[PDB]
């Protein structure tokens, strides 16, 4: 496929979702629909001070918007 | 499938993304699906509306840099091409 | 066994009421209907849902033949 | 499934869902109503005020489901009602109808918590601007 | 097939049928679909809960679209 | 015995409309902004084309006087209202047998 | 091994799980199966509505008894051990 998801294995991913939903996670394993099992998952809903952990969890790979690592830049 | 066939031709090339949600995602296009699921490299990510509002310079250049993205195809509204 | 699709058609000519998305409502004839909610009725009498500033209000149009997308079909039963 | 991808070439306009008109020139569609116009345009009119606004966007691609609707249009002719308008700057204009658009959003979520209050669902999509 | 064969042994059965716009019809169905179109008859309207007021009761079968059914469950009360 | 509403299995309203083309109907929007026109294409998706067009002006938009025809998004439309005349409800109420008996599979 | 998520819910069976879905609500309750689309078969579901700024403010709806099957039309999120 497009996204070769073993790059990021054991890594923090940041995650966006259809609904609003961003959830960030270590990356634990994934499948070919790019359902994703996520690690320490912090699920932030529609800012900061929203924020739930939810430790091990299981994205499903239908309402994925976007996806790149935890790890970035500002301005 | 159209949309698909003319990006497989734009890899290796600038765009500038605008989501369903008004975010914007600009960066090179390195690779393309029969879902139009891309990724990019050399990502800038920004909205419509700091982007227009850094126009007459104000609040300059609220942005967020990535070394690579996956989008979903169908959250995708537009893509600006390069002039060329 | 009888299909949601088979028990709708019992209704065909008969008089249904319809509800849709945005608070509006239908009563007419049902002359017609695809597996995607897309509906035609005859006869059809509209109601609009509207706040008065916090009250609850209403109003009506009519028409004779109507088409109706079926996206934005959230029920559909007897008047 | 075949794709049936048709070349043309028209000056058009195309309304999208999130409430921008564009004007361009259509060089390609697909039957899903995806296009790619060239030298595109955004315009922003306010006739309650006499004020509009351009900016330029080059070429666009544009997914169908994004589009409300499109129609050829005649550039010269359209631009007569121009000459009598006050051309503002596209940020301040942009600016304006951001402001509008909040303005509709916060009176329909409004909308739909009273509604909701007396047991009638307002369903509505964030995404329907126009 | 866990699905298919919940779904086969409630038909006839009371249920909850609750929308995504929380809208929540009880009574008994009458048919299903493989979309999760659902009829059911002697149908009432609530709100979130069957425990608020009483917006519609339905006397002949209500038809509701499979695409905006939240959930279907088992009426034990 | 054959249904011009009819012309296999899932072109019910595909095959509805295509009988409408140069018939002056009113499209009106999810937005509520209504349109006459005389319909001259329709597609599988239920895209409308509407030659000749007449509109109801909005605050929000502006009036476009060289505009003669207009692309119409099928899911962007809510009610397409017509004559009584302009569809025959035997064939109406027929047709639809003809697809729930296909559509039931 | 790899992990796989597909694998993980089924170790979920019988066990208590959170779904969350798209929208602020979440289901906990027994797994009881799932099938390819992820629509899910759920016993005796709590039923919460969430709110974003306070999860001491979020409401139980209620108390299901029984089964009930779950679209995985609007599943986002599968949270093995439920709510904790």
């Amino acid at each position: 496929a497009i996204l070769d998801l073993a790059k990021y294995k054991d890594s923090k991913i940041r995650v966006k979702l259809m609904g609003g939903k961003l959830v960030i996670g270590v990356l634990k394993g994934y499948d070919q629909l790019m359902n994703l099992v996520l690690d320490d998952t912090v699920e932030y809903m529609s800012i900061s001070k929203n924020a739930r952990k939810l430790g091990l969890t299981v994205i499903r790979g239908t309402i994925l918007v976007s996806l790149s690592s935890a790890e970035g830049s500002d301005v | 499938m159209l949309p698909l066939y003319l990006l497989t031709n734009a890899k290796g090339q600038q765009m500038q993304i605008e989501l369903k949600n008004g975010e914007i995602i600009q960066g090179i296009l390195t690779n393309v699906d029969n879902w139009m699921n891309l990724t990019l490299s050399n990502v800038t990510e920004y909205s419509e509306e700091s982007a227009i509002n850094s126009e007459d310079n104000a609040e300059s250049s609220k942005a967020v840099k990535l070394n690579e993205i996956y989008i979903r195809g169908t959250f995708i509204k537009f893509i600006k091409l390069q002039d060329n | 066994m009888e299909t949601p699709l088979d028990l709708l058609k019992l209704n065909l000519d008969e008089r249904v009421y319809i509800k849709l998305r945005g608070a509006r409502t239908l009563v007419g004839t049902l002359q017609a209907f695809d597996s995607h909610c897309n509906i035609v009725l005859s006869d059809a009498v509209e109601t609009i849902y509207q706040l008065n500033n916090e009250e609850l209000s209403e109003s009506e149009r009519r028409c004779e033949m109507v088409f109706i997308r079926g996206d934005t079909v959230t029920l559909i039963s007897t008047p | 499934t075949a794709a049936i991808v048709s070349s043309v070439d028209r000056k058009i306009f195309v309304l999208l869902r999130d409430g921008r008109m564009l004007f361009g020139v259509l060089r390609t569609f697909d039957q899903y109503a995806n296009l790619i116009l060239q030298d595109c345009v955004e315009r922003i009119y306010f006739s309650e005020e006499n004020k509009y606004a351009e900016e330029d966007r080059g070429i666009f691609m544009i997914r169908g489901e994004n589009v409300v609707m499109l129609g050829e249009v005649d550039i010269d002719k359209e631009d007569q009602p121009l000459e009598a308008m006050e051309r503002i700057p596209f940020k301040e204009a942009w600016l304006t109808k951001q402001k509008n658009d909040e303005k509709r959003f916060k009176e329909e979520t409004h909308k739909g918590k009273k509604m909701a209050r007396h047991g009638i669902v307002y369903d509505f999509h964030k995404s329907d601007m126009y | 097939s866990v699905t298919t064969e919940f779904l086969s042994d409630i038909i006839g059965k009371t249920v909850n049928v609750k929308l995504a716009s929380g809208l929540l019809y009880s009574g008994r169905l009458e048919s299903i679909d493989g979309f999760m179109n659902v009829a059911l008859s002697s149908a009432t309207e609530h709100y979130e809960s069957n425990n608020n007021k009483l917006l519609n009761k339905f006397n002949s079968d209500v038809f509701l679209r499979g695409t905006q059914v939240m959930y279907i469950s088992e009426q034990k009360i | 015995s054959e249904n011009l509403y009819f012309q296999g299995s899932g072109s019910l309203f595909f095959s509805f409309f295509k009988t409408l083309v140069d018939q002056e109907v009113v499209v009106e929007l999810k937005n509520d902004i209504e349109i006459k026109g005389t319909l001259q294409s329709v597609d599988q998706f239920l895209n409308l084309k509407l030659d000749n067009i007449s509109c109801t002006d909005e605050k929000k938009y502006p009036h476009l006087g060289s505009v003669r025809n207009i692309f119409i998004r099928g899911s962007t439309v809510r009610y397409v209202y017509l004559n009584k005349n302009m569809v025959d409800t035997n064939l109406l109420q027929d047709a639809t047998r003809r697809e729930v008996m296909t559509e039931r599979k | 091994p790899e992990i796989l998520p597909l694998e993980v819910i089924d170790k979920t069976i019988n066990q208590k799980v959170l779904i969350v879905l798209q929208s602020n609500r979440e289901f906990e309750g027994t797994l009881v199966g799932f099938d390819d689309f992820v629509n899910v078969i759920l016993e005796d579901a709590v039923e919460w509505l969430i709110d974003p700024e306070d999860e001491s403010r979020n409401e139980k709806v209620m108390q299901h008894h029984g089964r009930m099957l779950l679209s995985g039309n609007n599943i986002a999120i599968l949270v093995p051990g439920g709510k904790k």
